[PDB]
């Protein structure tokens, strides 16, 4: 499990570097809202992630 | 794995994993911070909470835990399948009657897989759960088990 | 003391008749016209669950908690089991349910549907089965599967199991039945849903030649809803399970009060038989009524906020309400109703019906304390001078067509016994043999072995 954690950190770093190399700006702030929003509308830029 | 183009910021939450209420609290605390991805574990019983709250809100979840039974969106997993390798090992060893001491804390997918392939290959599985035995009297129960 | 008791209703898909029985039980409780058994007024709020996911269940539970209730009657599946048990054990909210019993031992969960594995293992020990087939899904718990596995370990049984919960094509069911025919299996135990049991029985009827000489133990409480009419016309017997006794006069009074309802205010009430889940709903309403009457008689207090507060700080009175839901001893539609310290059923009775070729009967009842308490072809071959046909053999009928040594021998055996017989002829013309490959006896030997 520790080795899979060490590999998953590399996977997340490579994916965020691919976002940084594809010039895709998804930057926002800490205003995602309540987790129990009704209806909780999604944000589309996670679908690319 | 620190880079030059950016910098990650992990929000570490050391809570329980079997109680889904604390999992929901930690998930909503991470969601109130406005995060893009969540790394974490999940228990065998609290897999549905993780898959529901990560497929509905479309937030990706990377995990080293056991593989699920089904295709849930936004669930990236690090542990590969164990059932196919185990069936390949038995078919390489050419078995027909064996015992299977399993634990009930990572689901029962491997048990269903080995029972289906054992009945398809005409085998004799003596499958016994061991997870329901407490830590206080786990010496005479194991003696009766191996008897 | 309220004088205002509002409860919550969690209804998933396929909960129409259960919602109607819930509303009708609330209507029966509110229209008692007596100051003793009706000491207050009962209110309720209904949230219909669209999906089985934990997100909608969590939203409905937080809506019921922010509304302010004292008890929540609801349903759950595999996808919403741990969510409801965790949110109801963390916030100390008592949760009543007629759904499948959970595997683990938890708190604040009052289960109306009793456990089934004790009666199943008792009927397995009574029928002396040691080699059988076990079809199962996952949608009603894993306690029955683990019980069957443990009993096969202890009693040295041969269980051929199939997880059929993910199968949608009926050709897989057909090849599983053909494979069990190739293993010469005659005994089946199906722990599945009602629609899946109906699908498997339709595949038995359409595939055919799977009725006479077979026994299908249907380990499910929806025995009134299983379409088994075409199975009964082939010669198969079925061991079923019911917890709703029609000889109970409270049940038939509920039927007489149930069939006179309108379709507009109570759908699925006249055009469908009464499911066991609706009777469990009515018995749950009776248990909740007895619990709040006991809370009023003992002067115990029952008297908002966020469901995700950090920390939670639950209101401590509901544990006593949990105690009030763990000491109810009543007589409802399923008979005696009590509860243990985990909210499981005890002191109850499961009715077992056998439907053989002679017809249907109540073969006995099950109790967890004591036990399940229950309550001529003659063949030959044409050989001279043993069996020969007559000259004008077409001019007669019956056993008089044949003649010879063994015919007179059979007549003397019937004279010294006094039982009527029937002279039959073996079709394949073989005497008796066993192939080394198929291990199947043929001829008259195969006629005697295979019945
Ligand atoms: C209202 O509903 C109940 C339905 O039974 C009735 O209240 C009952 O009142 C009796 C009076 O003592 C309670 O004791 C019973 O007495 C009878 C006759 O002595 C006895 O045979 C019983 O074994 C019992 O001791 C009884 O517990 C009580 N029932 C309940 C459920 O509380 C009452 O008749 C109804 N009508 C009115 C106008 O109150
Ligand atoms: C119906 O289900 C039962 C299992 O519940 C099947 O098993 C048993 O089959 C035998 C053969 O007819 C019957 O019992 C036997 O009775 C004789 C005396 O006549 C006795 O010497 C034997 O030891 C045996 O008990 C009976 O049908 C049944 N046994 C009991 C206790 O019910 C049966 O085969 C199934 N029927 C069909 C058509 O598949
Ligand atoms: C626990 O389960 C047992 C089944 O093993 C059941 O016990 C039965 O409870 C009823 C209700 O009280 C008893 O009926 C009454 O018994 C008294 C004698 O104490 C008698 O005077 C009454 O006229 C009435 O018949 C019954 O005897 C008793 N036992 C059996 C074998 O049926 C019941 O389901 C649970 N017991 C309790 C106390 O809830």
């Amino acid at each position: 499990t520790s080795a899979l954690t060490y590999d998953a950190v590399q996977v997340m770093t490579e994916a965020f570097r691919n976002l940084r190399k594809q010039r895709i700006e998804i930057s926002r702030r800490g205003n995602a809202g309540d987790c129990l929003a009704n209806p909780a509308v999604p944000w589309g830029q996670g679908v690319e992630i | 794995f620190s880079t030059s183009e950016f910098r990650l910021t992990p929000h570490i939450d050391n809570l329980e994993v079997a109680n889904s209420f604390a999992v929901t609290n930690a998930f909503c605390s991470q969601f109130s911070r406005g995060v893009y991805a969540i790394f974490g574990f999940y228990d065998k019983k609290s897999v549905n909470t993780i898959t529901s709250f990560c497929g509905t809100l479309h937030v990706s979840f990377i995990t080293p835990s056991f593989p699920t039974d089904g295709t849930h969106p936004f669930v990236i997993q690090m542990r590969p399948d164990l059932k196919g390798a185990l069936l390949s090992l038995i078919e390489y060893y050419q078995w027909d009657k064996f015992a299977y001491l399993y634990d009930s804390d990572r689901g029962l997918s491997t048990l269903q897989a080995v029972l289906d392939s054992a009945a398809e290959k005409k085998w004799q599985v003596t499958a016994i759960n061991v997870g329901n035995i407490n830590n206080d009297k786990k010496d005479e129960t194991y003696r009766s088990l191996f008897q | 003391f309220p004088n205002t008791i509002s409860i919550g209703g969690l209804f998933m898909r396929n909960t129409v008749q259960e919602h109607s029985a819930f509303r009708f039980a609330v209507q029966l409780y509110n229209t008692n016209q007596n100051t003793t058994e009706k000491p207050f007024h009962l209110n309720y709020h209904v949230d219909h669950l669209d999906s089985s996911n934990s997100f909608s269940v969590t939203n409905a539970f937080c809506s019921q908690f922010s509304r302010g209730v004292y008890a929540i009657f609801g349903f759950y599946d595999q996808m919403s089991m741990n969510t409801l048990t965790s949110f109801c054990g963390a916030l100390h909210t008592s949760f009543v349910t007629p759904s499948f019993p959970t595997d683990a031992d938890v708190q604040f969960v009052i289960q109306m549907r009793p456990a089934l594995k004790g009666a199943i293992l008792s009927l397995l020990s009574y029928y002396k089965w040691e080699k059988f087939v076990y079809l199962y899904d996952t949608e009603r718990g894993f306690s029955v599967l683990q019980a069957i596995m443990e009993a096969a370990v202890q009693n040295n049984w041969q269980v051929t199991a199939r997880s059929v919960g993910n199968i949608k094509d009926v050709q897989e069911f057909r090849r599983i039945i053909e494979e069990m025919d190739r293993r010469q299996e005659k005994r089946y135990l199906i722990d599945c849903e009602v629609e899946r049991i109906n699908t498997i029985l339709e595949q038995v009827v359409i595939l055919g030649k799977h009725s006479r000489g077979y026994h299908y133990m249907l380990a499910n409480l929806g025995f009134t809803d299983i379409l088994l009419e075409r199975v009964m016309h082939g010669g198969a017997n079925i061991t079923g399970f019911q917890i709703v006794n029609n000889e109970n006069p409270m049940v038939q009074q509920f039927i007489q009060r149930w069939v006179r309802l309108d379709e507009r205010e109570f759908p699925e009430a006249k055009n469908a038989p009464l499911k066991y889940t609706s009777a469990l709903t009515h018995d749950a309403i009776l248990v909740i009524a007895e619990a709040f009457r006991y809370l009023r008689r003992q002067r115990v207090d029952v008297s908002a906020g966020d469901c995700l507060a950090n920390p939670a700080v639950p209101w401590s009175q509901g544990i006593d309400i949990e105690r009030a839901l763990k000491m109810v001893q009543v007589q409802g539609m399923t008979g005696n109703i009590q509860f243990d310290t985990y909210g499981r059923r005890t002191n109850y009775t499961i009715d077992v019906y056998e439907m053989k070729v002679s017809g249907s009967r109540k073969a006995g009842y099950w109790n967890e304390y004591e036990r399940f308490v229950p309550f001529i072809v003659v063949t030959t071959i044409l050989e001279s001078p043993y069996v020969m046909y007559k000259k004008n053999h077409e001019q007669l009928e019956g056993n008089e067509r044949y003649e010879g040594y063994c015919v007179d021998l059979a007549y003397e055996i019937a004279k010294h016994v006094r039982i009527k017989y029937k002279l039959s002829i073996v079709g394949d013309g073989k005497y008796g043999a066993r192939d080394p490959e198929t291990k199947i006896w043929n001829g008259m030997v195969g006629e005697l072995v295979y019945g």
